[PDB]
């Protein structure tokens, strides 16, 4: 929800340096990423609805244990708000940012053999909205600079001509990249046009509008933080500030 | 040259110079640059849309 | 009626400027989040002149 | 406050001949006198003010101009016609007027629409609206470089809050702002912080005394809560107590404030507490080496029972050691812990402030920083001193030390919030820089004791606050008064000054050009403000003296000074100014040739015997026209043989005006060419009478011809174009979008109240 | 009451009397704990920790809240928690209207 809230560049990139590993971890048990199922949707038709289960979605579901599985709950965090179910991780791992997974190498995880369409097809690419493949894009150039295989980035590029096209512009290692960016990353938001709380059908859609719907009312909790009104009581860190930076960069 | 002053103040942001190339500014960059990239795919495209 | 006192009058307004001085003018009809008191500077800067 | 500006200054006047065969557009921006001998820069430098101000560019504006228009009576024009420039209405009767004389038909209606439909305002997508008219070139050219450099300033609301939010404190009110003020509302701020330095540095001694003065002149208002044993009751005194509690404010704000204690010269059980209460409640940062000498040396003469001479010679170490065997503990200077303010402090763009804590008081203990405290007064209360059974010295000194340990402990918050407040209100730099270079604040040992056995709790009423919330605006005042006159004299010293020799000469001209500026400076109103005045004044100079003091020291600087927008608008007027002489009525050179000489002149305004030249000519006849320096063609005395041929006049300014006359004559100079005395030769002030030409009038040609002798030629002005080139005169102004706000008091927190 | 959406704050003076720790404690007991942000409510506890406990604003500061709960309780103060209002059930009989 708060991930899926981030706007600009430079909020994804900050909330990504203070969540921890453990969030993108669900510890939930899940069932089977991808199986054909028959789902009840009772406010449109008595006869059960079928659907396919995927990976992005807001609900645990079972990944492999290796370096692979844990880049792929990374990303369907970022683009779903919930992880998958990786057995077993060492505490280091799990205290460490999500940025520094993905940017640093001081973690013992060795990514220089990641493919990027193997696991653009595992986390449908072709069920994504545009915000969501952005996303996922970011991730996907942050693990090219921090392996040097920014070619590998650029052929997959031309590969596919609509991800060239929207591929967000910045560079991993320079801050006055991010701040120029003004590129719209949010999922979740309030809504300009007229939100109910019907149900929808498919189990994609259906879990979006449940994070939609809640982040209207965390909008209108005591939760929220509203800068116009009390910008004072904010901690000096976590305040707006012009000059602010991600660690290097 | 009041109005070379002038024009080259509107292209390039910056008022001429005596002892300068006189290069183009900001906006030659961007020109060439998107030239560049309109050549073929494999062109990088770097510059900002802001 | 909507109001005891309306926010400003419609049809003496010119631009912008004259609808924020009218709402200054009568906030104190309306329930204030904030009630106006005396302006705390924290900022100040004075620059060069002719 | 930001001005606004309804119409553009265009500066254009059209002169058209009695027949209407010759018009012609004029820009006039005035006649400028320029002096020959001295440099051109600076007289550019003062014409660049006058100028700005006539053209209304001096103070920062924002134009509009996007009401003044009118629309068409057609039913398909949907147009805007602009009111500003020079209108084309004039420029169609001078047309028509042309075309009267030579028996052309007049516009038609096509050609009519056309020309008054020129002039247009129309709106770009950012929403703001632009005027296209019919302008000087100079004009168009200066006007809109000073809209540039105002621009830089004008920023969005919220942009301007997001630089101010880490300055806010949490003790005042948020404002809300109109709904409007968010989404369209700007303010004009300069958002440059000039460094304090110079004058901090220069004049270490009396910046650092103005301010001690000021803010113990507050800070000792504070409401507050109201044998050897009798010797001690008896130097107890309060009268000085609003000094002390200052003095140790000050000592805790400042990053090395040092404060000395002279003993008496037989010390006392007094002299001892007091050394006691200094080296344990007082920051070691306060404390210099020296004074923990002194203070050792008084512990020990009265302890040990020996005069000073035998402890003179002993150091540090010696002077410990011999204490410590006789029984005394406390022979340490304790650091003081640095609490970190809440936000920014001002003038300290991305910087964290501190200040110590007081009473030596660990914050997160709660008690003193010395863990040893209650065993080291138990070994006072058994030790025994002085050389003697009894233990009175002992006893005594421990009970006295239980008093103001207790005492300290539980009056320790207030002094730190009083503490915390007035660090607030000094800078960054001022915090590291200001030292008690005059001990003009020493403490008395009885003075030292009383204070700390007879603490009294700091009250922080309402008063107290609402007090401190009126001197903090007058604090940030005086800040940004002071960095403005730094750069102002900055500034003068880089463009007037220069290097110092060991030669007579340079010191005599360095002196006689410093009482100059002095004088220049102080005349009429001054440049410095009052604050600056008061200390340069400090010491008793007066404030002639003191500034012209710091200039001297300021000569040499590598002060790096920020380059304000009206620099920039100076500076650009100024190189117009060299660069286009002839629209400001000056040029470099003149040519002096005789009649039956002919020369190629401009031909397009039809002017009968043009005194105007495209450029001064390389060759006549096929041979180069000879060129004299001023000087030299002064001090010739076989002139009338030079102006023969004919000669171009250079190295020198020559002013000179031109009056067109519509009417048809013979063109000629109002006065004499030049002047010829005894001690040297000069060429009179030059006013042309330039008329319009009949070529068929045989009289004024003959009188052309023969009357007049000898021609003066110049370089053909700039300001000056042709009717048929009208088209050149088109200028666009770009004006700011009508639903803008501006808020003069861009704030954004009230005062608690 | 009526708005959800509607908030309340407090600005207290540098240094807390009686009266500031008494205003806190007002409101943390009789106003709805989601009228009250968890900036406000921090606030709330920094302003009765200055006082209650002899500490200052600069010291309490980048303390969590739990740390803030943990100070107060253990000098004896137990009024550091914010308490949920209960929703009273609402109708508008219908008349002419149709009814809300």
């Amino acid at each position: 929800m708060d991930v899926l809230s981030k706007g600009s560049l430079k909020e994804l990139l900050a909330h990504l340096e203070k969540t921890p590993l453990e969030e993108a971890i669900s510890y939930r048990i899940g069932t089977v990423p991808y199986q054909n199922v028959l789902i009840s949707r009772n406010e449109y038709y008595n006869q059960l609805y079928p659907d396919t289960t995927s990976l992005i979605d807001g609900v645990s579901r079972e990944g492999q244990r290796n370096v692979n599985g844990l880049i792929m709950s990374i990303i369907s965090y970022v683009v779903s708000g919930s992880g998958h179910y990786i057995p077993n991780i060492g505490f280091m791992l799990l205290r460490r940012s999500i940025l520094d997974i993905l940017t640093k190498h001081d973690t013992g995880l060795v990514t220089n053999n990641l493919n990027y369409g193997i696991i653009a097809r595992n986390l449908t690419v072709s069920k994504m909205n545009c915000e969501q493949r952005k996303r996922m894009l970011i991730c996907f150039k942050l693990l090219a600079y921090k392996d040097g295989n920014q070619n590998d980035y650029e052929i997959y590029l031309n590969q596919n001509i609509p991800l060239k096209q929207i591929a967000p512009n910045f560079i991993p290692g320079d801050m006055r990249t991010v701040i120029h960016n003004q590129d719209q990353l949010a999922i979740v938001g309030i809504p300009a046009y007229r939100l109910t709380q019907s149900t929808e059908l498919s189990i994609r859609d259906d879990n979006a509008k449940s994070y939609k719907l809640g982040y209207v009312d965390w909008y209108n909790s005591n939760s929220f933080l509203r800068e116009r009104s009390e910008f004072n009581l904010i901690r000096l860190k976590d305040r707006d500030t012009k000059y602010g930076k991600l660690n290097g960069w | 040259d009041v109005p070379f002053v002038q024009a080259y103040s509107k292209f390039a942001d910056d008022n001429p110079r005596h002892l300068r190339v006189k290069t183009g500014g900001k906006m030659a960059n961007a020109l060439t640059n998107v030239i560049r990239s309109y050549y073929s795919i494999n062109a990088p495209a770097i510059v900002p849309q802001v | 009626k909507l109001f005891e006192t309306s926010p400003f009058d419609p049809l003496t307004i010119k631009n912008n400027q004259d609808v924020v001085d009218k709402l200054y003018a009568t906030q104190s009809s309306s329930i204030q989040e904030v009630v106006p008191t005396k302006t705390f500077a924290t900022e100040l800067q004075f620059g060069v002149t002719s | 406050e930001l001005i606004k500006v309804p119409t553009i200054p265009h500066n254009l006047v059209l002169i058209q001949s009695d027949n209407g065969k010759h018009a012609l557009i004029k820009e006039d921006l005035g006649q400028w006198p320029v002096e020959t001998g001295i440099s051109l820069v600076n007289q550019a430098g003062v014409f660049a003010v006058q100028l700005a101000n006539k053209l209304g560019i001096d103070k920062p504006f924002v134009l509009d101009a996007g009401s003044n228009y009118f629309t068409d009576t057609s039913f398909i024009d949907t147009r805007k016609y602009c009111t500003d420039g020079l209108s084309p209405r004039e420029i169609q009767k001078a047309l028509n007027r042309q075309r009267a004389y030579y028996d052309r038909p007049e516009l038609t209606i096509s050609e009519n629409k056309t020309l008054l439909s020129q002039s247009i305002i129309y709106p770009d997508a950012d929403g703001n609206d632009v005027s296209i008219i019919f302008s000087g070139a100079m004009s168009h050219a200066i006007f809109t470089y000073a809209q540039s450099q105002w621009n830089k300033n004008i920023i969005k609301l919220d942009d301007y809050i997001r630089e101010i939010t880490l300055t806010v404190p949490k003790q005042y009110r948020p404002r809300r702002f109109k709904e409007i003020e968010h989404t369209h509302g700007y303010v004009y701020r300069e958002l440059n912080q000039g460094s304090l330095l110079p004058l901090v540095d220069a004049n270490l001694k009396e910046s650092s005394s103005y301010y001690f003065k000021k803010l113990m002149s507050s800070i000792s208002n504070v409401p507050v809560d109201a044998q050897h044993v009798s010797m001690l009751t008896n130097r107890l005194t309060t009268a000085n107590a609003p000094t002390v509690r200052a003095i140790t404010v000050l000592t805790c704000m400042f990053k090395q404030f040092r404060i000395g204690m002279t003993y008496a010269l037989d010390p006392n059980i007094m002299d001892v507490a007091a050394a006691t209460c200094m080296l344990l409640f007082r920051p070691a940062q306060s404390i210099s080496d020296e004074q923990y000498r002194y203070c050792l040396q008084t512990m020990a003469v009265f302890l040990t029972n020996t005069t000073y001479d035998i402890v003179n010679n002993d150091t540090i170490d010696v002077l410990k050691m011999k204490l410590r065997n006789q029984g005394w503990p406390f022979v340490e200077r304790y650091n003081a812990v640095e609490i970190d303010m809440s936000v920014e402090p001002l003038r300290s763009p991305g910087q964290v402030g501190r200040y110590y804590n007081p009473f030596n008081i660990d914050p997160l203990t709660k008690k003193h920083v010395e863990d040893r405290l209650e065993e080291f007064i138990n070994q006072v209360q058994v030790g025994r001193f002085r050389n003697a059974s009894g233990n009175a010295v002992g006893t005594t000194l421990a009970a006295f030390l239980r008093a103001c340990r207790d005492k300290t402990s539980a009056n320790w918050r207030g002094y730190s919030v009083l503490v915390s407040r007035y660090r607030s209100l000094i800078p960054n730099e001022l915090f590291e820089s200001l030292r008690n270079i005059s001990g003009e604040y020493n403490i008395n040992p009885q003075d030292e004791h009383s204070f700390f056995f007879a603490l009294a709790q700091i009250n922080a009423d309402d008063e107290f606050i609402g007090a401190i919330d009126k001197e903090s605006a007058e604090y940030l005042d005086e800040y940004a008064t002071l960095a403005r006159d730094i750069s102002n004299s900055l500034t003068l010293v880089k463009a007037a000054f220069g290097p110092l020799e060991r030669t007579s000469g340079s010191i005599i001209n360095h002196a006689n050009n410093l009482n100059k500026v002095i004088n220049h400076v102080f005349a009429d109103k001054p440049l410095i403000s009052e604050t600056m005045l008061k200390i340069l004044t400090i010491d008793g100079t007066t404030g002639k003296d003191g500034y012209r003091n710091w200039l001297d020291k300021l000569v040499g600087h590598n002060y790096p000074v920020y380059v304000e927008p009206v620099v920039n608008i100076m500076n650009f007027i100024s190189a117009r100014f060299v660069a286009d002489s002839s629209y400001f009525g000056y040029t470099n050179e003149i040519m002096i040739m005789p009649n039956h000489i002919n020369v190629p002149v401009d031909d397009r305004f039809g002017f009968r015997d043009s005194p105007f030249c495209t450029s001064l000519p390389r060759t006549i006849m096929g041979n180069d026209v000879r060129r004299i320096s001023y000087n030299v063609f002064s001090m010739m005395e076989d002139i009338d043989d030079v102006i023969s041929e004919g000669f171009i006049l250079y190295d020198a300014y020559f002013n000179f005006s031109y009056d067109i006359m519509t009417t048809d004559g013979v063109t000629r100079l109002k006065e004499d060419i030049l002047i010829v005395t005894d001690t040297g030769n000069d060429i009179k002030p030059i006013h042309f009478y330039i008329y319009f030409e009949n070529r068929n009038d045989k009289k004024l040609r003959y009188e052309s011809k023969m009357n007049v002798s000898y021609r003066l030629y110049i370089k053909t002005p700039a300001c000056l174009l042709p009717l048929s080139d009208y088209m050149r005169a088109q200028h666009d102004y770009v004006s700011p979008s009508s639903s803008r706000v501006y808020i003069k008091d861009p704030a954004v927190v009230y005062t608690r109240s």
